[PDB]
């Protein structure tokens, strides 16, 4: 019914005449409606913890609640639009307050009302006994967001009384009519769902198809796939905008979802009217991405609970647009914020850490953040399949040891890229720690590798042991100088010396190295390993590695210019390319070997 | 022969002698100050946890 | 204009106020009052003393007929029954004008220039306008100071907040003040000082710059020295802030405020927080300062309404020659970059000591290129930041017992850092760098290596400018 | 205004004393193993610094304004000292050219007479200004004409050994009684600067 404040202690707010309340639901506490959500109850004492700053509050106010915990609407509009951890919309407040602020205390429907959708009906016709998640007809919106499917929220069945002929509408009005046991079942053009439990799906499903990120030292090494899990280091000008630029324009899912949570406003804005001039790289260059973009951005000034649940809106949009059979990706902003937040609200609220300062359900909470991410059946009557992929943002701190929230997030997360300190003093960059990084997907999509690229597994796994042999031996040679060096050796500090301006080195701004297709990859790869093979056997037979080096001369220019290739100038076109590289190369050495 | 190889022995030698005892031992002592700064702090981070 | 007017008149009425009696208790900054009736929340409360002194407080929890205040002017000589409390209903409000320019207000806020009041044409708050992100753009037109080693390697534009690392005894502030006293565009700063426990002969210093440059019409000043009261200091910054922020959006000025030592502020923070029980965070900390720096550091830059600018230069002190330590740390997250002072380099006589491995800048790429710079100022910069690190490396082998293990690129980077230090870097307190001519020394410097092992660099800039 | 601390801690950070640093203008490190060695005043010349010679300058000049121009060169004196001690704790001596041995043994001549209020006496308890202020101007003196005459040609090991009592004469210049009516004093600094100047005139070729 109604209660009264009883006592303020910052966003924690204690509450009386509260019975009968549930552990989770919204009360638009204070005189204004503020949001709040319960947390604790004992008797009819309650605590409620405000998502909005309290200020010039007092005890003996209405308490009114709502009997539904923290929910999100789901429908059409969701494409093309920016929210905040409450889902509340921004160009519509911003321009209709006239002010530079959010308002204290607002409210106003997260998807635009008063929008006309075109509805397509399903195959469903009146009698038919249907349950949730079944494609009842479908809306278009735009290119690519067309045939945005009309689904019936799940937990939800009946049997169809009436459905509304083809035409427009507007996602306030049931057009679909159904019956369990009474006319109790309207479903307007949106439903809803509560942000904690986790979208049940069909059934799971492993993954393959592995993930384009342009960047062939992982796209190479250290793959991903759809629907799987990933760790990103980032340091904020160690190229990682760059790269989430690079797949959202590559991506080869639909749709992608990145979230804002401690963003610093300046990068916000920054990124926020960069994307309206980035391109879709399908049908063409289109000018747009928003229709295949979804971003919502929380600031550091925004108070700690919309930044606590920034992420869970996010994880669920994931889900939904994956209900709908399609491929989609999630990138995170940074976990660090959301683990800080965490143990802000866990301190405030009143506990014991024992981490190292922080509550122990940091590890249970990432793991079932971490179990929303896969390939599964899409719900419904077309028996259909979706992916969620997702790629979390670290901040490496601390001294030398300590970094426990790394440490419960690898236990469970198999693709980790490591993070190199000295590439970054060079400014080379991508700056990624080869020995510390490492995956798992490189056993499943040996299928793939099978398919396209045979040979690829043990040609990438050489590569790699040549690479290791060489930073084993170099810290040797460092405390002793170059002695005793057999020819072998310095071929290996060579070629590995090249792999690392060749692979390893990549700008987004460069015409090249934006982006790397598989097959290009593939090609400087074959042509490295063939130098360095053919390096060995030159010297195997014995020589003088010296003037076999100065005979080979142009070559060494020739296979780092390979990179100077535009990418698919014609894709046997630069194949045949390598192949003229490859001959001549071969030529060049079986002149040198005698 | 005789003459490089003196010269290079003396170097070698030198060398070793000094590393093995002017650098060890710094090591050694930092390493166990470290220990007990963190020590400490463990405790008294115990102590305000149980306060 | 006639919706300020009646906004104003409404306004216009008086409001009876209480007072209360009975301080059940106290305990160090915080008073305990219990016979409160409908306590309202963030509000200032004036306190008479038994000497008939009139102090303020803000309180800070309520409870059912119970709340707690702190005092900003110390608890000292109080009586239980002897002293009597006020409540105003309203959050710490704030007067404007356009005319505190060349005035001086103490650490509350009040004019110390021996003249009057401010008489303000409007009110405010302290922590209002959680501005809009949407509206908010980022910062362009790359900003001048003077300064080679601020404004090449670490070049930062109009709008961006960012701090300076500081410890024991260096030469922090009249770096700033030399910065604030020559900055200008690349092609007229209004100037928002705030003082929080610094010594007196800081302040001293920092007026005679102002004044003496003629630039104290220009700019107001909050001033709060180490021997007032600690709990004033977690004001000042809001009402510079308030103030800066009136400045540039409804007085459309380019505006540049230097907070002064957040050590002190946030000291105190952690001081008046033991004073309650609370659960501290690492090395006895309250475990939320997060929260409160954002709110701190969140107002900057400008927006899409009109031409007012906003730029902040908090000044940090290490406490141990460390970032681990929490304040530092914390601030690491919230600002664009850092610029850094070395112990060592100040040991060696270098002026500035600026160390740049550590310090960084979170953006140059709209401040950098040409139509404003020279575009070759990138590659500059990242072939002169990786050689300094490669002679550093190299300086470091050579300890072991020396050249043992040594290469031409050794000898190379190591005259390359020594005459880079001492020529470069080493910049006098009026010795004007104009970003064309920091870029000439930059590239004399770079005529020191051969055409290869300049890998950071794009061909035609070499080509370009490798010789004229 | 002065005060002691007494860090026992495990450290010399501790929060007493970085409180105390961060409001203080001078500093005045000390070490232990002088005390061992006997050294007094057992200061660390390496970590310690002051704020008030910026302004001190104005008075030098209106007595003393030669005076602050020396004690920067003063003080690199020290420092090329323990920058050099490096290599000779590595490899010893031997690598290091005349001017290096120069710089060594002017180091340690600092440091055992104008670095040592020992004992109790005229000399041993107080020193004027002026007093000071002739020594540093000795002392450099004497290290510039070592360092020019080797340089000018002159094997630093023959120079040396024949220079001599120079060395005990500007040592034992501190043994005067200051506050002799500061003309003696100053006549006796006067001549054993014109006395040490010729010699390396006849020695310094």
């Amino acid at each position: 019914e109604y209660g009264a404040i009883y006592s303020v202690s910052g966003p924690v707010v204690i509450a009386e005449n509260m019975i009968g309340c549930a552990m989770y639901e919204l009360v638009k506490v204070g005189h204004d409606n503020l949001v709040g959500e319960v947390i604790r109850i004992d008797g009819d004492k309650a605590t409620i913890q405000v998502y909005e700053e309290t200020a010039g509050l007092t005890v003996g106010d209405p308490v009114l609640r709502t009997g539904k915990p923290l929910s999100v609407e789901l429908g059409p509009g969701l494409m093309e639009t920016i929210y905040d951890g409450i889902q509340r919309p921004l160009k519509a407040i911003k321009e209709e307050s006239q002010s530079i602020y959010i308002p204290r205390g607002i409210d106003t429907p997260a998807l635009d009302r008063t929008i006309k959708w075109q509805f397509t009906p399903g195959k469903f016709q009146v009698g038919d006994h249907i349950s949730g998640g079944d494609i009842y007809g479908s809306v278009f919106e735009n290119s690519l967001i067309s045939s945005h499917k009309i689904l019936l929220p799940p937990r939800s069945r009946g049997t169809i009384t009436w459905i509304a002929p083809a035409g427009e509408y507007t996602l306030d009005e049931k057009i679909l009519e159904v019956e369990f046991d009474g006319k109790k079942s309207d479903f307007t053009l949106y439903h809803t769902w509560p942000v904690r439990v986790p979208r049940p799906v069909t059934e799971k499903l492993s993954a393959d198809y592995p993930l384009l990120t342009g960047q062939r030292v992982l796209d190479a090494l250290f793959p991903c796939v759809q629907g799987g899990t990933t760790c990103i280091p980032g340091a904020f000008g160690c190229g990682k905008t760059v790269i989430s630029q690079s797949l959202s324009k590559y991506s080869n899912s639909d749709a992608i979802i990145y979230v804002g949570c401690g963003e610093r406003g300046n990068e916000m804005a920054e990124v926020l009217m960069e994307f309206p001039e980035l391109y879709t790289e399908m049908s063409g260059t289109k000018e747009p991405i928003m229709k295949r973009t979804t971003l919502v951005a929380n600031t550091s000034n925004m108070p700690v609970a919309a930044r606590e649940a920034s992420i869970y809106t996010g994880i669920t949009l994931a889900e939904y647009f994956r209900d709908q059979g399609k491929n989609v990706s999630m990138i995170a902003d940074s976990s660090s914020r959301w683990a800080e937040a965490l143990r802000e609200i866990s301190g405030r609220l009143g506990e014991m850490p024992a981490d190292q300062g922080f509550p122990a359900y940091l590890g249970a909470k990432l793991a079932s953040f971490y179990e929303r991410a896969g390939k599964a059946v899409a719900l419904g009557s077309p028996d259909r399949t979706g992916s969620v992929s997702i790629v979390a943002a670290v901040s490496p701190a601390g001294g030398d040891f300590s970094d426990p929230v790394t440490t419960a997030t690898l236990g469970i997360t198999q693709v980790f890229w490591g993070l190199d300190k000295k590439l970054a003093q060079r400014k080379h960059f991508p700056s990624i720690n080869t020995s510390v990084s490492y995956s798992k997907y490189t056993n499943v999509l040996n299928k793939f590798y099978d398919s396209n690229y045979p040979e690829f597994p043990v040609l990438r796994d050489r590569m790699k042991e040549i690479l290791s042999n060489a930073e084993e031996l170099e810290q040797v040679v460092q405390l002793v100088g170059k002695s005793a060096l057999s020819d072998s050796d310095k071929i290996t500090l060579d070629v590995a010396t090249l792999i690392k301006e060749d692979f390893l080195q990549q700008n987004g701004y460069s015409t090249y190295d934006a982006f790397c297709p598989i097959w290009k990859t593939f090609d400087m790869m074959r042509a490295f390993i063939s130098y360095h093979d053919e390096a060995q056997k030159a010297v195997a037979n014995g020589a003088n590695w010296s003037k076999l080096a100065d005979s080979t001369g142009d070559v060494k220019h020739a296979v780092s210019s390979s990179k100077f290739f535009e990418p698919s100038r014609g894709e046997k076109e630069v194949h045949g390319e390598f192949e003229k590289l490859l001959s001549t190369m071969q030529e060049r050495f079986a002149e040198s070997t005698d | 022969a005789f003459i490089i190889l003196d010269e290079v022995i003396k170097v070698t030698n030198r060398r070793v002698n000094a590393i093995e005892h002017v650098i060890i031992p710094r090591t050694e002592n930092t390493i166990a100050y470290i220990n007990s700064e963190l020590d400490e702090l463990d405790r008294e981070e115990f102590y305000r946890l149980k306060k | 204009f006639a919706i300020n007017k009646k906004a104003v008149e409404q306004g216009f009425n008086v409001k009876p106020r209480l007072n209360y009696n009975t301080v059940s208790g106290v305990n160090g900054p915080l008073v305990i009052l219990e016979k409160v009736k409908f306590p309202r929340y963030n509000e200032i409360v004036n306190l008479t003393l038994p000497d008939g002194t009139v102090r303020q407080g803000q309180v800070l929890e309520i409870r059912g007929d119970r709340a707690i205040v702190q005092v900003f002017e110390g608890t000292s000589g109080i009586d239980v029954k002897k002293t009597t409390v006020e409540f105003t209903g309203e959050s710490l409000r704030i007067p404007v004008s356009e005319d505190m320019l060349g005035r001086i207000f103490d650490g509350s806020g009040r004019p110390i220039d021996n003249g009057p009041k401010v008489f303000a044409e409007d009110y405010l708050d302290i922590n209002g306008s959680p501005i809009n992100p949407y509206a908010r753009i980022y910062p362009e037109e790359m900003i001048s100071t003077g300064v080679s080693a601020i404004d090449t390697m670490n070049s930062i534009a109009r709008g961006q907040k960012i701090p300076i690392f500081s410890a024991s005894g260096l030469p922090h502030n009249e770096i700033a003040a030399q910065i604030c006293r020559q900055a200008g565009l690349v092609r007229n700063f209004s100037i928002v000082f705030a003082a929080m426990g610094v010594n007196l002969e800081t302040a001293r210093f920092f007026k005679q710059d102002f004044e003496e440059n003629g630039s104290l019409e220009r700019t107001s000043l909050f001033l709060n020295l180490a021997n007032d009261p600690t709990i004033e200091r977690i004001i000042t910054p809001r009402l510079a802030l308030t103030t800066a922020e009136y400045l540039a959006y409804q007085t459309e000025r380019h505006v540049l405020t230097i907070l002064t030592d957040m050590s002190s502020y946030a000291d105190a923070l952690r001081e008046v927080s033991a004073a309650r029980e609370e659960v501290p965070g690492r090395r006895g900390y309250p475990g939320y300062m997060y929260t409160d720096l954002s709110t701190i550091y969140e107002r900057a830059g400008r927006v899409e309404g009109r031409n007012g600018s906003i730029t902040q230069i908090p000044i940090l002190t290490m406490p141990n020659d460390d970032i681990t330590h929490p304040i530092p740390d914390l601030t690491g997250y919230i600002t664009e970059g850092q610029i850094f002072v070395d112990r060592q380099l100040h040991n060696k006589g270098i002026y500035p000591p600026i160390n740049v491995l550590p310090s960084l800048s979170r953006l140059m790429k709209s401040a950098i290129g040409e139509g404003m710079t020279r575009k070759d100022h990138g590659d500059v910069s990242n072939q002169l930041y990786a050689k300094y690190a490669i002679g550093k490396d190299a300086a470091a082998m050579k300890a072991v017992v020396g050249e043992e293990a040594l290469s031409i690129e050794d000898k190379l980077s190591l005259e390359f850092l020594e005459k880079f230090e001492k020529t470069f870097i080493t910049q006098g307190a009026y010795e004007d760098r104009t970003v064309f001519e920091s870029l000439d020394q930059a590239w004399s410097l770079l005529r020191i290596y051969p055409k290869e092992m300049l890998n950071r660099i794009s061909p035609k800039i070499l080509d370009e400018f490798y010789d004229r």
